[PDB]
């Protein structure tokens, strides 16, 4: 009886069940009969959001100087920069690339 | 090798209380813990995997929090068989490694002895040997005193004693100390005589017999 | 239910081995991994190794590496252990215990042993002799003198008897060998109605008995 799917925060690889890694970690090693997965920090400048068996951790979004844009709020491993215009300029949607 | 460290080798609480037990670890360890109780009698049960989840039979009572590098063991209105060993184990890295165990222990009213006093076999007289035997069953704190007096002398390192684990029901201890005397000497003597100190008696208590 | 049976105890000398016997039932013994632990009176656990069923295949804690061998018998549902080239740092509790294999438990050993005592000595076995404590609410007992090595089982009435019960942890007389007490609190009206008799297991030197405690 190898399982057919495995749990809510583990995946299943081969015959063999393992933990996700948990947001703000990426996926190094697969669990072994012995050890469970190995995962790591996502460090300065890179977030990832969900339990995950992600090889790479995304990257902060560039809230860019030459575009009408700053730092609305700084990243972090679970979430993400968020991108806000300057001033008179109004953001051209929610996600807030373009001004007028 | 991960060093997974209990801090704290015992410690007691009254019934009812909450007590937590911590578990540090070298290095980090992603969650991958587990929890085990050890009974006085030495057997080990599953009590908490993956740093939280409790184990078919395990009371609500019982919980496990901890992230990185710092973990917790937390039982909230302690029961009075909640007395064991708590071992925490890592299975992040080869090898398995265990912490050094935290005992925990039911802080109770005093409660005073019962004493009784056991003269030798005739039967094992036969072979040469008296021992006598006195009892003190059911008694709280485990700290007590007992003098043996041989027609009303005091024994030097000539007996020895054993205390029982808490009771997981009564929360108490039993003790017996034993006088153990070549045939001989057991004959040179006649009042034989157990004299109990304890915190739950004002005045000392003794029990004597004659031959 | 899911039970191990571990071996019973062995007294064994210094150079030797043993083998000791993992013994499993409720469940189906290739889906988990049987895992061997050593508990030294009065320490903590240590982790010895674990074992595969189907691969055969194994992990070992280097502190162990020349001292035990894990073997499986699929047949029988039944782990081995062995402990080889004895000194007396083996002298412990072996518990075997489980981990699911596929992950439904994730790393949770689940359902442990209850312990073999290996006890390693030049010595001889030598059984118990056995006194009864006699009486005049009421106490009674029965002292198990002069043994070795530990341990030794004592029960009341066959298993009847069982509140009231205490059994002291045996100590170490100048001797040389163990001895330990066993007593029980009984209503004082009962003796005479109620035969009481302590049976009193010795299992490394084949040695039972079951002494009757009459008043004096």
């Amino acid at each position: 009886e190898p399982p057919t799917a495995c749990r809510e925060k583990q995946y299943l690889i081969n015959s063999q069940c393992c933990s996700l890694c948990q947001p703000g970690q990426k996926l190094v090693s697969d669990c072994t009969e012995f050890t469970e997965t190995e995962c790591l920090p996502c460090g300065e400048s890179e977030f990832l959001d969900t339990w995950n068996r992600e090889t790479h951790c995304h990257q902060h979004k560039y809230c860019d100087p030459n575009l009408g844009l700053r730092v609305q709020q700084k990243g972090t491993s679970e979430t993400d920069t968020i991108c806000t215009c300057e001033e008179g300029w109004h953001c051209t949607s929610e996600a807030c690339e373009s001004c007028v | 090798d991960i060093q997974m460290t209990q801090t704290t080798s015992s410690l007691s609480a009254s019934l009812g209380d909450r007590v937590t037990i911590t578990c540090s670890a070298s290095q980090g360890i992603n969650n991958y813990l587990n929890w085990y109780q050890q009974k006085p009698d030495g057997t080990v049960k599953l009590l908490i995997y993956y740093t939280s989840s409790l184990h078919s039979g395990v009371p609500s009572r019982f919980s496990g929090s901890g992230s990185g590098t710092d973990y917790s063991l937390t039982i909230s209105n302690l029961e009075p068989e909640d007395i064991a060993t708590y071992y925490c184990q890592q299975y992040s890295n080869l090898p398995y490694t265990f912490g050094g165990g935290t005992k925990l222990e039911i802080k109770r009213t005093v409660a005073a002895p019962s004493v009784f006093i056991f003269p030798p076999s005739d039967e094992q007289l036969k072979s040469g040997t008296a021992s006598v035997v006195c009892l003190l069953n059911n008694f709280y704190p485990r700290e007590a005193k007992v003098q043996w007096k041989v027609d009303n002398a005091l024994q030097s390192g000539n007996s020895q004693e054993s205390v029982t684990e808490q009771d997981s029901k009564d929360s108490t201890y039993s003790l017996s100390s034993t006088l153990t005397l070549s045939k001989a000497d057991y004959e040179k003597h006649k009042v034989y005589a157990c004299e109990v100190t304890h915190q739950g008696l004002s005045s000392p208590v003794t029990k004597s017999f004659n031959r | 239910e899911v039970q191990l049976q571990q071996s019973g105890p062995d007294l064994v000398k210094p150079g030797a081995s043993v083998k000791i016997s993992c013994k499993t039932s409720g469940y189906t013994f290739t889906e988990y991994i049987m895992h061997w632990v050593k508990q030294s009176h009065g320490k903590s656990l240590e982790w010895i190794g674990g074992i595969i069923p189907n691969n055969g295949g194994t992990s070992y804690n280097q502190k162990f590496k020349d001292k035990a061998t894990m073997t499986v018998d699929k047949s029988s549902s039944t782990g081995y252990m062995e402990l080889r080239s004895l000194t007396s740092e083996d002298s412990a509790v072996y518990y075997c215990t489980r981990r699911e294999v596929y992950g439904r438990n994730y790393y949770a050993l689940d359902y442990w042993g209850q312990g073999t005592l290996v006890t390693v000595s030049s010595a001889s076995t030598k059984g118990p002799s056995v006194f009864p404590l006699a009486p005049s609410t009421a106490a009674l007992g029965c002292l198990v003198k002069d043994y070795f090595p530990e341990p030794v089982t004592v029960s009341w009435n066959s298993g009847a008897l069982t509140s009231g019960v205490h059994t002291f942890p045996a100590v170490l007389q100048s001797s040389g060998l163990y001895s330990l007490s066993s007593v029980v609190t009984v209503p004082s009206s009962s003796l005479g109605t109620q035969t009481y008799i302590c049976n009193v297991n010795h299992k490394p030197s084949n040695t039972k008995v079951d002494k009757k405690v009459e008043p004096k």
